[PDB]
């Protein structure tokens, strides 16, 4: 079970971790 | 030879049975020497790859070490990058669906272990969009890892900074191609580029880039941990290591099991997986590497074994090592015919030889299944096949020609009879 | 048979005529179809080679059976589209029979 | 008058040519004769108009009748076909 | 895009009257040297023909496409 | 023609004619193309 | 591949990312290198589909604006890939895998079962628009050969009857246990593990020094 | 593709050399086409001498003149190319 | 310096590093049959009709896109590079609609000639052809696009020479049609050049639809007076009335292009 936005929203959550942009 | 030990297998979480999440992974001890390895440096890691003898593991089995090495040249002010293709489109391939779904972490540390080998700033994982649920599993895993600090700035205690991203595929087999994965990542249409500007030289976003089958990225941390020798020992000569084998179609227990590469084919279905449905005698043909590779008929098969050198001797490719088996209960003329239908519904159409050629073979193949076409047309398709084989911009046209060539090469009498059958009833 | 003239003004009947006899100028008809505004065979220039019969893709220009078309004045021999189309309508039945007999050979 | 509206002006002298003679024209005009033929309602997206009679007709061409609004017309016959 | 008709020099006489013909509407020309275009391999030889035949000449230098640098890599440039 | 009658195509003539050359029905050649260079007609309104 | 403007499917249908969706779009753009927002076309276009399954021409236009990319580009991506609907699609949108691996394990039967089960022919959708049947190509999950992708889920290793059961579950109620509805766990040897029978290994095992 | 015998392209070639040797004062070029035809080329002054040798030589009797023609290459300084074909 | 020596059939031409294989043949004087490669348009490699055979190499290379390398011998007329053209031309022609007596790029076809010169004499495509719905791209260009060989020179010009960026490829497979997804006219100056640049007669000029056929047109080289760039142009006249004005190349002023107004 997962929602249609799981991939995107999870990613947004990961944005904070995401290292600085180029 | 074969008979790899479970202990010496790489993805213990295969078939699940262990938490695909981090905890299970920690009991697996997948993240054990990651800081140390990266501390060793890019060169040492790439060196281990060479010692490993690890070939592609994806479609064409290029030596992994040398390939990755091509981007170990000094940065020219453009950030280098890592792209890990998980398209897993080749018909018959569920090989990759496992690592991604069952053992996402192995691939996460594969990414950073591989990353410092090429000095990549960041890695993008293109999992096919079809697998939405699969994506759900990996970024949960990726999220765990950063929370831990295993990836990101200060990666696992290393000054190395690596960021891992997941990109949505959109139902295209060609997206899988190395130059085309990039363009999809770039956001244009998924159309391959020519090789003269090689992928390392012109990267994604014009920044040096490298592309690896997810299996190839996943084994690199464990191979560094176990050392190239341990790994290189399992395989036969140039062909080395143990490659996962996915057997699907006309076998008693279709399953993906990793076994010593160079494992005899008659044995693969015999020992793991399950017996050929209807007895080994009921084996019309098998396509060892998936749809792209030519199928080999029964008399050739047990004699030959599954390693890339042995297969190229046999005129077939190890490829994704997806074993598809066809009992004597199947209309091969129609089996291969749907693979050509598989390629007309899928080739990008960028290049003239594949666009019209694959459609041309599809039309002839459909007539061949009916038997409407005359016997002389059969070698005509031979000639159409090699026109497509050497002239295409990418390898898919390479791939479309081979199954056609296999059907004519070993099953020419059967197609003639289908020719004959229709002519008789008029 | 419907009634649409066969010629579509590709103008290679003009290209292969050895004597420069056929003069064709065309423009898209109102229907939007391609058709020849002017098609003039100068029969005095024509040497009746029969290549035009050969060259036409739609086979619109044909060598008709009649040989008796001697004319009092030189101008009558010059033929525009209306005379040839009328010549075509008059001899269509025999032209169709003749082409029917010889097409397998060609 | 003629197929292309070729009508010598009231003052042109080539009309002298027609003096005491018939200006040859054909009553049967194609623009109209094709119209009479009805649109062929084929049931396949792409159909071919060999021209009628195969070798005795016009070069074979395939027409895309996909556009629902309009009807395909053979660049050769002018025959129209709709899906 | 073929360049096999841009190889040999040609000298062409000046164009002249092309009045419509009243009876059939065909183009009619009173200039004999109209359709004549002689082909000469080199500029020097063509100039010679004009001088000995006494026709006036105005030579136009050949203009050949300049070399153009092309490379498939560029189209995938980080910043173009 | 009686035995195997020909094909009728709803444009072919029913009354075929002989040489009409000396008779007034004769072809008189004429250009069927329309005018090519239309001209600027002078304004009829005095300026 | 031509969008003939229709009252339903044409820009009169206004499209705009819900405030939340726009937030999502921003993150998507962040992943890619700055100055390369265009790369987020596929991800963003998908989000649009998530919002509206139809993904009308208006949506494509919005994507373009959001990513400041030429409108044509969005069109190319949409008309190239196949996971984008470009038309209205059924609530369930089942897709049946019919490549040779599945067919060899009798995929055709499943499709036939669905055709009458659904009462709708392939390439078509039910009147209630609940189910749209499409003959899609290899969806991965080949090992569990008989397999179909209902919406996002992957129902695998299904015998004709199983689907009817699943479809009913979909028709009344929701979430019909998506996954391989057979005893086999994932892609294991159906009868018994041919390997990986023993417990997994431990950290540091057979590790070369450093 | 036409059938070609190299017997002739060899015979004729040799003769060409023979003529050239015997009449070196005028023969400029002597070629055999791919169509097995020899075409000695002579300085204009050698018109009388080269013909006479061919009309009256035991090893090369070329009694009749098939044709005398003059292609005109306007580009060529010497415009005309008088060609004499003998049998 | 910066002068590699590559052999085109052993002619030791020397070229700046960077020159493509097609370019190397040009300086010797040989011309690789080519579609989708225009000098002033980016290399795309779509047609693969230019496959040549560098010596001692397993596969044939793409002329227009392969940086030449030292030593290579091109073997342009090698038995192989002729099968590599006898077999491509088989494909372009297979899906082609034979309406050459409709296609007003009759004698102006780089696909019949490259077929009459570099291709085979017959066909083996006993199967059926395809048809692509036409498009009303504008009032100047008639796109009978069932003719298109998907060579993507339009999509390039419409993006690179002119900044329209509208024309694009739509779909994959043998029904990739290179037409505007929504029907938006290609309205821009520099528009008519697409006609001149599409070697196929898929999209051609609508005013000059069927008024002539190129062998007849007498071609007089003159100067553009509509605008002050003074672009060079060739006025194609038949029997004394101008039928078409198409560009003629002037490196400095109009390099193969002319405005929508002056044609
Ligand atoms: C049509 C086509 C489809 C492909 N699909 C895949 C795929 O699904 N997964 C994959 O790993 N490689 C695929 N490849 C091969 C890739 O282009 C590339 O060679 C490979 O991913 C390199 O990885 P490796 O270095 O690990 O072998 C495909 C190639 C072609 C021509
Ligand atoms: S007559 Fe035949 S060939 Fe001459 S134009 Fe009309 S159609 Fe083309
Ligand atoms: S383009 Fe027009 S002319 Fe060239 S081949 Fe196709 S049809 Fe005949
Ligand atoms: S239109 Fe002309 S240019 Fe554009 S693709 Fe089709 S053929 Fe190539
Ligand atoms: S073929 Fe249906 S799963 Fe790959
Ligand atoms: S010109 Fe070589 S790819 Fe088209
Ligand atoms: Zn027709």
């Amino acid at each position: 079970d997962y929602n249609t936005y799981t991939f995107l929203d999870l990613n947004l959550d990961l944005s904070k971790f995401r290292l600085p942009q180029p | 030879f074969g008979s790899l030990k479970d202990e010496d297998r790489i993805f213990t979480n295969l078939y699940g049975r262990h938490d695909w999440r981090l905890k299970g992974a920690l009991r697996r001890g997948d993240w054990y020497k990651t800081k140390e390895i990266l501390l060793k440096g890019p060169d040492w890691i790439l060196g281990e790859m060479k010692t490993s003898g690890l070939r592609g593991r994806g479609g064409a089995g290029f030596p992994t070490g040398l390939k990755w090495s091509f981007m170990n040249k000094p940065s020219d002010g453009r950030p280098k990058y890592l792209v890990v293709n998980a398209d897993e489109g080749e018909p018959g391939t569920c090989k990759d669906r496992e690592i991604m779904r069952h053992d996402p972490h192995k691939l996460v540390e594969g990414c950073l272990v591989g990353g410092r080998a090429m000095g990549a700033r960041a890695a993008y994982i293109y999992i096919r969009g079809e697998f939405y649920n699969e994506a759900s599993n990996l970024q949960v895993a990726i999220r765990e890892a950063y929370e831990a600090g295993l990836i990101g700035k200060n990666a696992c205690g290393s000054d190395y900074d690596f960021d891992v991203f997941v990109v949505r595929g959109a139902g295209a087999y060609i997206c899988g191609e190395e130059t085309a994965l990039i363009e999809s990542i770039e956001g244009k249409q998924g159309k391959p580029r020519l090789k003269p500007p090689f992928p390392a030289d012109v990267g994604v976003f014009g920044c040096p880039t490298t592309v690896a089958n997810v299996e190839t990225v996943a084994v690199s941390p464990t191979i560094c941990r176990r050392g190239g020798t341990w790994f290189a020992g399992f395989g036969r000569e140039r062909n080395s290591g143990t490659k996962l084998f996915n057997i699907s179609g006309h076998v008693n227990h279709p399953c993906t099991v990793e076994e010593e590469m160079s494992v005899p084919l008659k044995e693969l279905i015999e020992k793991h997986a399950g017996g050929v449905t209807g007895g080994w005698d009921n084996l019309l043909a098998v396509i060892p590497g998936g749809s792209s590779t030519p199928l080999i008929p029964k008399s050739v098969c047990e004699t030959v074994l599954m390693d890339f050198d042995a297969l190229v001797q046999a005129q077939t490719g190890l490829g994704t090592a997806a074993v598809i088996v066809m009992d004597r209960s199947t209309d091969i003329v129609k089996a291969i015919a749907r693979l050509i239908e598989f390629y007309k519904h899928e080739s990008c159409g960028q290049c003239t030889p594949c666009r019209e050629g694959v459609d041309w073979m599809n039309k002839v193949m459909a007539r061949f299944v009916k038997g409407d076409a005359r016997p002389a047309e059969i070698d005509s398709l031979w000639e159409i096949s090699k026109q497509i084989e050497g002239h295409t911009i990418c390898a898919l046209g390479d791939g479309a020609a081979w199954p056609v060539q296999g059907l004519i090469r070993h099953f020419r009498p059967e197609l003639e009879d289908r020719m004959q059958r229709f002519a008789q009833q008029h | 048979p419907s009634g649409e003239e066969r010629c579509i003004a590709c103008k290679l009947c003009e290209a292969i005529c050895p004597a420069q006899a056929i003069t064709i100028e065309a423009e898209p008809r109102a229907d939007g179809s391609r058709r020849t505004t002017r098609y003039d065979i100068d029969m005095t220039k024509c040497i009746y080679c029969g290549f035009c019969q050969e060259a036409c893709p739609v086979d619109a220009i044909v060598e008709g059976p009649n040989f008796e078309f001697s004319t009092e004045t030189h101008e009558e021999l010059l033929y525009n589209k209306e005379k040839l189309l009328n010549n075509g309508d008059k001899w269509e039945a025999e032209i169709a029979a003749n082409i029917q007999a010889d097409y397998l050979y060609r | 008058i003629t197929h292309t509206g070729q009508v010598y002006d009231e003052k042109d002298y080539r009309r002298v040519r027609f003096v005491d003679r018939q200006k040859e024209v054909n009553e049967n005009f194609a623009i109209d004769l094709i119209a009479q033929q009805p649109v062929n309602e084929v049931e396949h997206r792409i159909i071919a108009c060999d021209g009628g009679g195969g070798a005795l007709g016009h070069p074979k061409v395939y027409i895309n009748l996909d556009k629902e609004t309009k009807t395909g017309t053979c660049g050769y016959c002018g025959l129209q076909f709709k899906q | 895009s073929g360049v096999n008709n841009t190889k040999k020099w040609k000298m062409e006489f000046d164009t002249r009257e092309r009045w419509e013909n009243p009876l059939m509407g065909w183009a009619s020309t009173a200039d004999p040297l109209s359709n004549m275009v002689l082909t000469f391999s080199a500029k020097e030889d063509a100039i010679a023909f004009a001088e000995k035949n006494g026709w006036s000449y105005d030579v136009e230098e050949k203009k050949v496409p300049k070399p153009k640098s092309k490379s498939y890599g560029a189209n995938f440039s980080w910043n173009k | 023609p009686t035995t195997n009658p020909p094909t009728a195509r709803k444009f072919i003539w029913t009354n075929h004619k002989f040489n009409v050359s000396a008779t007034p029905e004769q072809y008189v050649p004429y250009s069927t193309t329309r005018k090519k260079i239309h001209e600027w007609v002078p304004p009829s309104t005095p300026y | 591949f031509v969008h003939r403007d229709t009252p339903e499917n044409n820009p009169d249908t206004p499209f705009d990312f819900t405030p939340e969706n726009y937030k999502r779009i921003e993150a998507i753009v962040k992943n890619y290198p700055e100055g390369h927002q265009a790369a987020a076309v596929l991800p963003v276009l998908d989000l649009a589909q998530r919002q509206n399954g139809w993904l009308p021409i208006s949506a494509m236009n919005k994507v373009a604006e959001v990513l400041q990319v030429p409108p044509m580009r969005v069109y190319e991506v949409a008309t190239f890939y196949t996971m984008y609907n470009r038309k209205p699609v059924g609530k369930y949108h089942i897709q049946v895998c019919t490549t040779t691996p599945c067919m060899l394990r009798d995929s055709d039967s499943i499709l036939e079962t669905l055709q009458r089960k659904l009462g709708i022919k392939v390439g078509e959708t039910t009147p209630d628009k609940l189910f749209t049947l499409i003959e899609v190509e290899c969806l991965g999950a080949c090992v569990n050969a008989p397999m179909v992708q209902i919406n996002d889920n992957y129902y695998e290793d299904l015998t004709p009857k199983d689907i009817e059961e699943i479809i009913d579950e979909l028709k009344a109620g929701k979430v019909p246990k998506p996954g391989p509805r057979s005893g086999r766990f994932c892609c294991e040897p159906a009868g018994g593990l041919t390997s990986l029978t023993e417990p997994p290994k431990g950290p540091g095992f057979g590790v070369q020094a450093g | 593709v036409r059938p070609r015998s190299d017997v002739t392209h060899k015979q004729l070639s040799a003769f060409g050399e023979y003529v050239a040797e015997i009449l070196p004062k005028y023969v400029q070029q002597v070629q055999v086409s791919c169509l097995d035809e020899l075409e000695i080329c002579i300085h204009p002054d050698g018109v009388i001498p080269t013909l006479t040798f061919l009309r009256d030589h035991t090893n090369a009797q070329f009694k009749s003149l098939a044709d005398l023609t003059a292609v005109d290459v306007p580009t060529r300084q010497n415009r005309f190319e008088i060609v004499y074909n003998l049998l | 310096s910066n002068l590699i020596e590559v052999f085109v059939d052993g002619q030791s031409v020397m070229v700046e590093p960077g020159t493509t294989v097609l370019q190397a043949c040009e300086k010797v004087g040989m011309q690789i049959p080519r579609f989708c490669y225009h000098e002033r348009l980016s290399v795309a490699g779509n047609c693969r009709m230019c496959l040549v055979e560098i010596e001692k190499a397993p596969k044939v290379v793409a002329a227009c896109a392969m940086p030449v390398m030292k030593g290579w011998n091109i073997l342009t007329n090698s038995e192989k590079s002729k099968k590599a053209r006898e077999g491509v031309m088989e494909f372009l022609l297979a899906n082609h609609p034979l309406d050459c007596p409709i296609c007003d790029q009759g004698g102006e076809c780089d696909l019949q000639d490259q077929s009459m010169m570099f291709g085979s004499d017959r066909s083996r495509f006993l199967e059926g052809k395809r048809a692509v719905e036409d498009k009303n791209i504008g009032p100047l260009v008639k796109t009978i696009m069932t003719r298109c060989i998907q060579c993507t020179r339009c999509i390039r010009f419409a993006s690179e020479i002119a900044g329209v960026d509208d024309l694009g490829t739509t779909g994959r497979g043998n029904d990739m049609q290179v037409g505007t997804y929504i029907e938006k006219m290609f309205m821009s100056e520099l528009s008519g050049n697409v006609i001149d640049i599409c070697p196929v007669g898929a999209l051609t000029s609508k005013p000059y639809a069927f008024t002539a056929r190129p062998w007849e047109t007498r071609k007089t080289e003159s100067i553009d007076v509509m605008d002050a760039v003074g672009s060079n142009i060739v006025v194609s006249t038949r029997t004394g009335e101008v039928m078409r004005i198409l560009p003629r190349m002037h490196e400095d002023i109009n390099e193969e292009w002319i405005s929508d107004k002056t044609r």
